[PDB]
């Protein structure tokens, strides 16, 4: 993955505003509601029956800033994408056998939730400078399957 | 399928737009084409820079496509036959490329109607743009 | 949408299959298992291994869903509308799968049936599997 | 992509017996039959109406026979398929912009030619190391867009 400086400044200005205590389940819960077999792979976070149970259930809220931790750390490497998720690789290919078009789902979500939150200064430039981000983040994690 | 709440949520999200509708799809068509730029190749006629009349007008095609299949949410397959029709058998667009119209327009609705964009209503745009996708694709021969 | 020469293809294809159904549908499960290990796991309570009695009869009921689509493929959200349910609500099987499992069931029919498996009727096949996977994933909520 | 030995010998012994001047042939009829979007790319070939005319159609034979031809040189160098295809890539993805999917499209219907073709003898682990082949083939044909 490739992005131009100017699309790294759009990138990197957008998000020191994100709320890290938030995005990160506020992607995931979304994950859960509009994709829900993602759902199979979390059988012990318990209440997950409806859209409010999901967004409210502080395990999903928890599990959320570990899931954005490591977006904010691919967003520090991105010429090194590989090395940063290659424990995270082998954790979701060889251990929990999640398929890789997951990966593409949750940064597509996450984009959806940078949207929301941002508005307008969500241009369709950021966004297209996001998505090289969260392409490559997918690819970085899909590693041990290629 | 779509559930009754799933097309209660569309509809009532979709009403948000008004006149911005025309706009709203010209706005995802854009998003479209700088994120995902093999798209480009499908529109050689036009040209796809901010501001283009064209893709301003394809816009408003395109939402009128999608009013239609609110409109008629239960007779989609029939709705949108002739569309089906275009893009497979003239068009020959790759079945792939509407999951990314979809996402773009899911990202616009975000950025314009936070207050309607609540992870019910999100999952009820996905299902919504998920199978107005899967008439469109239905016709390949 | 399948043609009427799509449904004359299937079932002629499939009509050759006759007492192999079950061996055919058991023979697809374990070449998707060998070619796709992220599957197995869905299956932690069956033995995968070759000459499984247990791979033997899952590839029997599979095989009965399939001529049940086969039979009724005008009406087939209907005919497989329990199955819908059961692998989206209680298993949660991710829509990626069916297209895994659909291309090993191509394998197996042209492993075993050269003279059917024409490039023709290599795409009803596939256009056939595809509209199965479509009923079994729409019950997605 | 990881091949274990006994898979190579699997793979290798096939291949050994795959006609090159047909097979690939057939397998990229077999995609324009079947995806029919692909037609877009080969506008130029003439007659595509009907299955016939496709896998009669000298140009898709003689096409299907370099595409066959870079499968050979990947399984010749199954440990760097990326220098292997990459001006494959650059044609594929920069200047044609084929969406990836269709790389993974295509090999999936060679192994049902292979299949079609070796009967028993493509027994399901051998179909499982050339899953390995083509998912490799297609990986490093789409680096262009990674
Ligand atoms: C872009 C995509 C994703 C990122 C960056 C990501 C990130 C992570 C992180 C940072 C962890 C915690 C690891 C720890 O405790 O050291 C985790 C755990 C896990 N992730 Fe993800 N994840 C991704 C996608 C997904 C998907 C799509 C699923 C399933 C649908 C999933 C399922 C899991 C599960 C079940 C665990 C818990 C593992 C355990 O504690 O044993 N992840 N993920
Ligand atoms: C939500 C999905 C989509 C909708 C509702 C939609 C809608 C429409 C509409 C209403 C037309 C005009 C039809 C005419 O003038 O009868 C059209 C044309 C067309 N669409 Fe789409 N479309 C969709 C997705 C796509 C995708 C994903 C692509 C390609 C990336 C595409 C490429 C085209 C092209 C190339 C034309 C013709 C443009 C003209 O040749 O000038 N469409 N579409
Ligand atoms: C052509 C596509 C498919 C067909 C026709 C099909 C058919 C069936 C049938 C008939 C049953 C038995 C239903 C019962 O006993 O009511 C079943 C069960 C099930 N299927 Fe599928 N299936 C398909 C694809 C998949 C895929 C892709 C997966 C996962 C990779 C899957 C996983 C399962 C599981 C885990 C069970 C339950 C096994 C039991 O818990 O013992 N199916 N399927
Ligand atoms: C695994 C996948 C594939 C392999 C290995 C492959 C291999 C090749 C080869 C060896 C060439 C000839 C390059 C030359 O003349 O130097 C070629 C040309 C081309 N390929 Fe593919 N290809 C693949 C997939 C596809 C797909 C999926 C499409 C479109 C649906 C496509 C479209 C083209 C076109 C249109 C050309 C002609 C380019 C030109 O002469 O300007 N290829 N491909």
């Amino acid at each position: 993955v490739h992005l131009t400086p100017e699309e790294k400044s759009a990138v990197t200005a957008l998000w020191g505003k994100v709320n890290v205590d938030e995005v990160g389940g506020e992607a995931l819960g979304r994950l859960l509601v509009v994709y829900p077999w993602t759902q199979r792979f979390f059988e012990s976070f318990g209440d997950l029956s409806t859209p409010d149970a999901v967004m409210g259930n502080p395990k999903v809220k928890a599990h959320g800033k570990k899931v954005l931790g490591a977006f904010s750390d691919g967003l520090a490497h991105l010429d090194n994408l590989k090395g940063t998720f290659a424990t995270l690789s082998e954790l979701h290919c060889d251990k929990l056998h999640v398929d890789p078009e997951n990966f593409r789902l949750l940064g597509n979500v996450l984009v959806c939730v940078l949207a929301h939150h941002f508005g307008k200064e969500f241009t369709p430039p950021v966004q297209a400078a996001y998505q090289k981000v969260v392409a490559g983040v997918a690819n970085a994690l899909a590693h041990k399957y290629h | 399928v779509l559930s009754p709440a799933d097309k209660t949520n569309v509809k009532a999200a979709w009403g948000k737009v008004g006149a911005h509708a025309g706009e709203y799809g010209a706005e995802a068509l854009e998003r479209m084409f700088l994120s995902f730029p093999t798209t480009k190749t499908y529109f050689p006629h036009f040209d796809l820079s901010h501001g283009s009349a064209q893709v301003k007008g394809h816009g408003k095609k395109v939402a009128d496509a999608l009013t239609n299949a609110v409109a008629h949410v239960d007779d989609m397959p029939n709705a949108l036959s002739a569309l089906s029709d275009l893009h497979a058998h003239k068009l020959r667009v790759d079945p792939v490329n509407f999951k990314l119209l979809s996402h773009c327009l899911l990202v616009t609705l975000a950025a314009h109607l936070p207050a309607e964009f609540t992870p019910a209503v999100h999952a009820s745009l996905d299902k919504f743009l998920a199978s107005v996708s899967t008439v469109l694709t239905s016709k390949y021969r």
